[PDB]
């Protein structure tokens, strides 16, 4: 139980701030060290050793205090790309060196979408048998989606594409499958859509 | 020019040896390298505060290491065992009063017994929509075992980030994967016959003399694509 | 767009504490009513109206300053009852009196177990054609738990029980068919549970 | 002794009425109903400021209010529909430089079309275990319609929130639901052969000439329970 992190999950709308707690042994002891983890190898962000302190680099800050056990690790202007783990590291003896990483701080962010048009629509292969893929675009980020109802169809999660062009940032989900009695309106039923949405006929 | 290990993907059977390199020309002491997985997070397995000099780390065992030279610090893995499926990560401390420490790009590899259970991805590029209001074209892999693959758009013969959403995790089939991407283009895009477009999925996978799979074929490292013209509708 | 809070969602373990903010329109405006709803009607939490302020009532704080739209709500000691959505509520013209909730903020506090020993056991009805039910328990809360596989079958989602008498609060989860080929083990492989787990046989 | 509504929960065919009736002897004079559900969120109906008045919310239709004391004001609704299904909750500002709003218990009801989809729960009760290292013992309600139902643990005759957890949310087994519940007691506890458990589910349903379910039976308002005595082993 050398370092514990708070909090375990949080999920943020776009913008705002977040700050992370991090708690560690007072003996012996060093530099925390933070990281930020997205579906690949950790990057480095903050080496916190024998510092006071009041620290920032970029958009973040580092700052902590004894205090026996803390760190600051604001946060400011939360962006759709920040979504990732977050790990305070550790350092101390014997045995020099080594790090002891905590479970570290899942951290989620939804993009800002103004005008919703959220909607279904069905689409077709190049060639094919005429299999079809359904698709749920447009929605908010808030709005959850069911995994599969029998399990021998397939539904993904909530993703979101952006077009630095055109500003738009916009989420969407798919299902799909071979069956010709597959309909999209009858797929989604599962969990329900805003009346928003729309059903082509 | 940090950090850089190898190989990214490897699969196979059981009872069975590989070897992990990993290369820095940092010119740095101080070498490690880390096992990951969803459920057990990241712990050390060896570490090795100079050339010639290694040590044990959390999980020492199932692995062994040997330093001959500061630049690069491998391990090996003797016996495959289906608990040493994972994500390994090898790191450079350096250092001289700095704790830093920096990852390689990061390796992926999985143990499975037939090692018949391997199969390629079969790639299709479906072409919307009615109600086109503003063109969001979806591709989907399907049926491939190992989850070693890189999926990326192509359009008019040049990959485009721009904007392009991928799934972060592939769905089950019940081995075996699938998996999902989609692009949003402007509507008059889109409605150009002369755009082309192509989602390709690159899987690794078997080398050399596995021999193949059940009823033939093989799965060997490969590239799957699909293909779509801009329509004038 | 009267109320926004934030986070959206936050996940803590028992304990540390939680600082929640509340956004609200600057015309026209009155009282922020804080509300608790976890599973039926809201509780009354707290009425800023007019006030500075400094204000705290229990283990929870309600102070709120301008700095035109912000609340503190504060919170100590998080306790394993406390997992509910927040409401900031609000209160402005015209014509009086009204409410604007928001989208609310979901909290979720884990319980804190010492000696976890995780494990999979297998239970028989009273009287019965030997229907049975698997029950995955004891293990640590952070531990997810997958839905039901080939949907023909049936599996619940983490949930604690506790003992006011002997201290012990306890996570767990089951699984079940009518099948006679259903097994435990073959059963929750979908998930994959720490080494520590138990199988009899 | 606050706010008090009824009924705690209904069910009824489309085009149908029913009449929803909140009551408070708070000597209050603002009342307010409120409509509930997982994706729209909480948002108010009908209103009124004293009695006699009343006015409209945010979703006036489908609904209907005549107030004419202070203490109570109820709601109707007209024709039911499957949009309707969902929680309601009467509320209370009193209020005089005050605005606190206090609830009733809420109220949930459900719209279906055929009413034959109308369930009672099957009840079980499930007496383990080897491996005893200290005994958690689990109830099963499966295949009831519509949603409404209170479970419970009754030991020797006597409720008990002691050692009990419930699902929060019922499994959909495909309408139709299912919930387990469990609690945990003492080794030599369960082990006493004088010791009686009782599940307990009450299932509220139709009342009079429906009529019935497909096939017979009726799903009216009843409990249903299931059985367990201490295990000597
Ligand atoms: C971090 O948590 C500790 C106790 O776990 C607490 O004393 C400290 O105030 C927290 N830090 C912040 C910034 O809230
Ligand atoms: C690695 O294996 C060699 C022989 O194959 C052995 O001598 C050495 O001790 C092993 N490494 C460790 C750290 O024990
Ligand atoms: C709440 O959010 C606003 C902006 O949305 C920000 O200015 C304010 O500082 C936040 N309050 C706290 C306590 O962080
Ligand atoms: C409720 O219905 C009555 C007649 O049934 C009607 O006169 C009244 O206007 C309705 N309520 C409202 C708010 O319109
Ligand atoms: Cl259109
Ligand atoms: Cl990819
Ligand atoms: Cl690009
Ligand atoms: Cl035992
Ligand atoms: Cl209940
Ligand atoms: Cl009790």
């Amino acid at each position: 139980p050398k370092v514990v992190q708070s909090p375990l999950s949080l999920v943020v709308h776009e913008g705002d701030t977040v700050t992370l707690n991090c708690s560690y042994e007072v003996t012996n002891f060093r530099s925390l060290l933070w990281y930020k983890q997205e579906k690949k190898a950790p990057t480095f962000l903050f080496m916190l050793t024998s510092s006071g302190i009041e620290k920032k680099s970029g958009r973040l800050s580092s700052i902590l205090d004894k205090k026996e056990l803390f760190s600051i690790l604001n946060i400011t202007a939360t962006q759709t790309g920040d979504s990732a783990v977050y790990l305070c590291a550790w350092a101390g003896g014997t045995s020099y060196g080594k790090l002891t990483f905590g479970q570290g701080t899942i951290l989620t962010v939804h993009p800002n979408i103004q005008k919703p048009d959220p909607a279904v629509y069905q689409l077709r292969d190049s060639k094919s048998s005429d299999k079809s893929v359904c698709l749920f675009t447009d929605f908010d980020s808030q709005t959850n989606v069911s995994q599969s109802k029998d399990s021998d169809v397939y539904i993904t999660d909530k993703c979101v594409l952006d077009m630095r062009s055109m500003d738009f940032k916009s989420n969407s989900a798919v299902a799909w499958s071979n069956k010709s009695d597959f309909a999209c309106a009858n797929a989604f039923n599962n969990s329900i859509i805003p009346e928003d949405t729309f059903f082509p006929s | 020019a940090g950090v850089t290990q190898t190989p990214k993907f490897r699969i196979l059977k059981i009872g069975q040896s590989m070897t992990l390199q990993c290369t820095q020309d940092m010119n740095h002491n101080y070498m490690y390298w880390y096992r990951q997985d969803p459920g057990m997070g990241l712990k050390l397995i060896y570490y090795s505060v100079g050339a010639g000099i290694t040590d044990k780390g959390e999980v020492p065992n199932g692995y062994n290491v040997s330093r001959s030279t500061t630049e690069d610090f491998p391990l090996r893995l003797e016996l495959a065992a289906p608990s040493q499926t994972s994500v390994y990560f090898c790191a450079s401390r350096h250092g001289l009063a700095s704790y830093e420490q920096y990852f390689g790009p990061g390796t992926r590899l999985t143990v499975t017994e037939d090692l018949k259970n391997v199969f390629p991805p079969e790639v299709a590029v479906f072409e919307p929509s009615e109600a086109e209001i503003s063109a969001t074209l979806v591709c989907l892999a399907t049926g491939f075992y190992p989850d070693h693959v890189e999926l990326s758009w192509w359009v008019n013969g040049k990959e485009v980030h721009s904007g392009v959403c991928t799934d972060p995790q592939p769905l089950k089939e019940q081995s075996r994967y699938a998996l999902s991407s989609r692009l949003r283009v402007s509507a008059t895009f889109w409605q150009n016959p002369r755009n082309h477009f192509r989602c390709q999925v690159q899987f690794y996978g078997l080398s050399e003399n596995d021999e193949w799979t059940q009823d033939r074929a093989k799965p060997v490292t490969q590239i799957v694509s699909a293909e779509a013209w801009g329509r004038a509708d």
